[PDB]
RNA sequence: CAGUCCCUCCCGCUCGGGAGGAGGCACUCUGGGGGGACUGCCGGCGAUAAGCCGGAGGAAGGGGCGGGCGACGGUAGGUCAGUAUGCCCCGAAACCCCCGGGCUACACGCGCGCUACAAUGGGCGGGACAAUGGGACCCGACCUCGAAAGGGGAAGGGAAUCCCCUAAACCCGCCCUCAGUUCGGAUCGCGGGCUGCAACUCGCCCGCGUGAAGCUGGAAUCCCUAGUACCCGCGUGUCAUCAUCGCGC
């Protein structure tokens, strides 16, 4: 089973099926990637699932553009969707959206045009 | 720390220099004057329902005038 | 004796087509126009404001 | 690399950063009980639209406003003792696993040092930093005057926070000991009410002035 | 498994403490006295600082497939001053990392494919991931969760 | 030994060997560490150890750099005016040597002689609000 | 197996259109396939200038943009379908180019 | 390896893990059409109007957000040194061409920028990350050599197809441990490299030596309100080189 979820310009693929527990990001472990506060962010979402559901399937994330930690909200964000999707339960849906809205809602944010006058520092940023 | 908490329960209106400051009306909930209702001043933003600190029940706002 | 010489490069080498100034001439894919000069034409050329 | 996946697994169970779960930590001051949040979270860091909202920072993790207090100290107005407080060297500013990793520190250095619960050191140490009293002007024909107001505890929070943080970056700015005990230090000080946490002295400052001004 | 299941950190040291042994790469006499790059102002600190390098390199043949001199030259690049002007990115030399490429291929753990850069051989590839496995399995006790 | 003395020059022995060159002026980091790793010690080594030997091996590379392994471009004044080879110049050596420059810039009026004799910069600095 | 690749620029979406609409009611007409418009990113030109023709007052600073469309349209090896692109009216402004690939 | 039978390769505990070709449109991306958000519904305020506040749901609510378009008139503001232009001056000069210098020069007052005043640091390896754009006397992978500046060749590409191309900020394992110094580099010499006919006046870069003030800055005073302010880098105009320059990502 598919899905997706942006954030910023980071974009995340995500596949799920039937299979040990093991989770890759681009290939690489969930548990070995190396900024540990993106690793939290992206290991919240299935703590609340319980280890019996993390343990009965196996997620590949394909992630592309924007940071490293937009990359992890990505990451968890195309999570939460893919997983509610194959348990189709709603209280899980529940335990999410009590934890966080944008599980399942994204943060549609985007980042503002600078504009002149010192163009370089930002659409608010003005000389003296 | 011998302060007296009490409860907002009503806003009078903003009030001072700024306008920043809001006059409020709060209820005294403990202390020696328990279940009085003060005319007091507030820094910061307000709600109804919040746990003012007092160091004084004896200071009651002057009556705001328009 | 009394021609301009040639110059491939430096401000002398570019010239405005229209107004026939040596000053900023914008190259965006070789205009040879003048700063001035262009917002008098850029509607013609089909450009729009957004 | 063993205390990195370490602290990475061991809060699997919904902790704060890695240990020091909530449920233990009391707030004993019934005015920042209704506004201290201490939801169980694994990463106090929501990006949420907390700003975006009149009291977004109601639901705001304690921890995570603290980071963000440590985020923006360095140069402004104030001048601590004629100091321009400015940290040109690698601000903290847009870099939030610096700021992250010095408070986890931070939070190690006061656990070991009180051999408790640091995060119930916080709270004790921000209930005893939080003001009482402060001033205002108020006008009538023109003629000004100071007045005695009281404080909404939301606001208490955040000077008492901000305090926090500048004395810890005070503390540090120049010197040989570095931010992260520069900072455990400040928190334990204001645990108990000692004179020297510039947070707590400059509470008692504030609550001072005012008490003649009424 | 594969060098993917593993952090890099520990991996390149184990890397290069094995390479170490095989004589094809060698530093030659001018290596002591040159720092590691052109965005680099000081001399490096270690003296086993060129097995690093090496690697270093042939790990990304384990991951960027057939990569040239410049694209190397350009991922080692990185951050130098500029006077009272601000910093500013550069790119790393190139001999340095072009001998550690011919060193590499002569040892028969890489072949070049032209116009493209250079792969590495099946036997380098069974290298690399003997010694993942290696680190694997002892990662897997100390860390009981890279079992899954 | 805390006062250890090389080529006329003290260092103490507290500092590491490609710290304690550097006190050797005409002598930075970049040669005090390629020196360090030229005589096979460990660059971060207290001075405070140097055998008298290692400071016999230090001078006798200062003779002649090249000799040691030091490339001809590590040195401060490669191929010299007066003889066309590479030699690191240092202490009174490194002094004249640039005397002997600015003497040759003043005698022949050159801009450089002529900014080195009134106080001014050699390579054309703008002046107007600055030095 | 051979195929025509066929690649229309125009500044006007609409004037690509009514050409895309030409070339795609050919193709069932003459009973060839077709795959189906690919519409390309359309290249956007950005110009910026100041507003001032002296040096005097404030900045200010005029952005003007072409929007150029490009669409693909791929088609079989039929001389009867190909034999009528030719006489097919196009705008001024629009502009075809096509290859003959296998 | 959406799934993918088929083929190949590497590891291994042979379960399984990974890469390449076929493969079809899943899904991303892209560009054409349409819907969705309209105070729409509920409660209160508002005279029962206009409207305001609150609540729900919803990706998105109270002009959704960010932009373009900015009148009647004045500023004898500036622009005739870009164009057109009245009057007046010269008209072998005040016309044209060329050379050389200058347009930088200097005790300073002064607006706006960059760096420094370091533990945050400095140094060594590895780990995860963009898009604006731009590319034909061009982008140039890739091969070879030089420590490098760069040099010889050259794939692809006149552009979803080739290249600029990697991110940096950040973290991981380690050394230096608080001093005007293991900060800072100005200034100064040598050699080498690059564009242009030529770069002392009047360009940039590579290595060595060199190390300047400054250790937080009174009066005063600017900016900002959410992807916003701060930090960090990249593309782009002028351009053969040259930015701490301007615009954008």
């Amino acid at each position: 089973i598919q899905t997706t979820g942006k954030r910023k310009t980071a974009i995340a693929r995500a596949v799920i099926r039937e299979g040990k527990g093991r989770v890759r990001i681009n290939g690489k472990p969930v548990e070995i990637i190396e900024p540990e506060i993106a690793r939290f962010t992206i290991l919240e979402p299935l703590i609340l699932a319980g280890e019996e559901i993390w343990n009965s399937v196996d997620i590949d994330v394909k992630v592309e553009g924007g940071g490293f930690m937009g990359q992890a909200e990505a990451a968890r964000m195309a999570i939460a969707r893919a997983l509610v999707e194959w348990t189709g339960d709603m209280s899980l849906k529940e335990k999410f959206m009590k934890y966080d809205r944008t599980m399942l809602v994204g943060d549609p944010r985007r980042t503002e045009p600078h504009k002149p006058n010192r163009s370089t520092k930002g659409p608010r940023a003005k000389r003296q | 720390d011998e302060g007296y908490p009490a409860e907002v329960i009503e806003i009078i209106g903003r009030t001072g220099t700024t306008g920043d400051v809001t006059q409020v009306k709060v209820r005294i909930l403990e202390g020696r004057d328990k279940g009085r209702v003060i005319r007091r001043n507030v820094r910061g933003p307000v709600r109804i329902g919040d746990i003012l600190i007092l160091r004084e029940t004896e200071r009651e706002a002057r009556e705001i005038k328009s | 004796y009394n021609k301009r010489k040639p110059r491939k490069f430096g401000k002398g080498a570019r010239r405005c087509i229209r107004c026939g100034q040596y000053g900023p001439i914008i190259r965006i894919q070789g205009l040879m126009l003048c700063r001035h000069c262009f917002r008098e034409v850029a509607p013609k050329l089909g450009f729009r404001k957004y | 690399a063993k205390p990195l996946n370490e602290r990475f697994f061991i809060p699997h169970e919904i902790k704060v950063m890695g240990r020091w779960s909530t449920e233990d930590v009391e707030v004993r001051d019934p005015s920042l009980k209704p506004y201290i949040n201490l939801e169980p979270r694994l990463l106090p860091h929501t990006h949420g639209r907390h700003a975006k909202k009149h009291f977004g920072k109601a639901n705001v993790h304690i921890v995570e406003r603290l980071i963000n207090k440590i985020m923006r100290s360095g140069g402004s107005h104030y001048k601590v003792a004629g100091h321009f407080m400015r940290r040109e060297h690698r601000s903290l500013n847009s870099k939030k696993v610096k700021a992250y990793e010095v408070v986890k520190e931070a939070f190690k250095i006061i656990e070991q040092r009180t051999g408790k619960n640091p995060i119930q050191v916080l709270v004790w140490a921000i209930e005893n930093a939080a003001p009482r009293e402060d001033t205002t002007s108020v006008m009538f024909g023109g003629i000004r005057y100071h007045v005695a107001v009281d404080i909404s505890p939301m606001r208490r929070l955040d000077v008492a926070l901000r305090n926090i943080a500048l004395g810890a970056s005070a503390k540090c700015y120049r010197n040989k000991m570095s931010f992260a005990e520069a900072l455990a230090e400040e928190i334990i000080l204001a645990a108990n009410k000692d004179p020297k946490s510039y947070a707590y002295s400059k509470k008692l400052e504030i609550e001072r002035i005012a008490e003649s001004s009424r | 498994a594969t060098v993917y299941d593993v952090p890099g950190d520990l991996l390149v040291e184990r890397v290069a403490q094995r390479l170490k042994e095989i004589p094809e790469i060698k530093p030659p006499e001018w290596a002591p006295f040159v720092k590691t790059g052109r965005h680099k102002e000081r001399l490096p600190e270690q003296e086993d600082w060129w097995y690093y390098r090496v690697a270093s390199i042939l790990r990304r043949v384990y991951l960027d497939g057939p990569v040239g001199i410049e694209r190397l030259r350009t991922y080692y690049g990185g951050r130098k001053n500029r006077g009272h002007a601000p910093e500013k990115f550069y790119k790393a030399g190139g001999s340095i990392i072009r001998k550690a490429l011919q060193q590499l291929e002569a040892a028969g753990f890489v072949e070049k494919v032209p116009g493209k850069g250079r792969v590495i051989t099946p036997k380098g590839r069974s290298f690399l991931d003997k010694i993942a496995t290696e680190l694997k399995k002892e990662l897997e006790e100390i860390i009981p969760e890279l079992k899954k | 030994r805390h006062i250890v003395r090389v080529a006329g020059v003290d260092l103490d022995g507290n500092k590491q060997l490609r710290w304690a060159l550097t006190a050797i002026k005409g002598i930075g980091i970049n040669f005090a560490t390629m020196v360090c790793r030229v005589a096979g010690l460990d660059p971060f080594m207290k001075a405070g150890y140097l055998t008298d030997e290692q400071v016999k091996k230090i001078e006798e590379i200062l003779a002649d750099p090249v000799a040691h392994g030091i490339p001809r471009w590590a040195v401060n004044r490669p191929k010299d005016y007066e003889t066309g080879r590479d030699l690191h110049l240092i202490t009174a050596k490194l002094d004249m040597a640039i005397r002997e420059d600015i003497m040759r810039l003043r005698r022949i009026r050159a801009y450089r002689g002529i900014r080195h004799e009134l106080g001014l910069p050699v390579r054309g600095q703008r002046t107007r609000s600055n030095f | 197996m051979q195929k025509a690749r066929i690649k229309i620029a125009s500044t006007n979406v609409r004037s690509l259109d009514e050409v895309a609409n030409q070339i795609k009611q050919i193709a069932e007409r003459t009973g060839v396939r077709m795959s189906g418009p690919i519409p390309l990113p359309t290249k956007r030109i950005r110009i910026t200038t100041r507003k001032s023709p002296d040096g005097e007052g404030s900045a200010t600073f005029d952005r003007w943009e072409l929007r150029v469309h490009k669409r693909l349209i791929d088609i079989e090896a039929d001389e009867r379908a190909m034999r009528q692109i030719m006489r097919i009216r196009v705008p001024e402004d629009v502009t075809i180019e096509i290859e003959l690939i296998s």
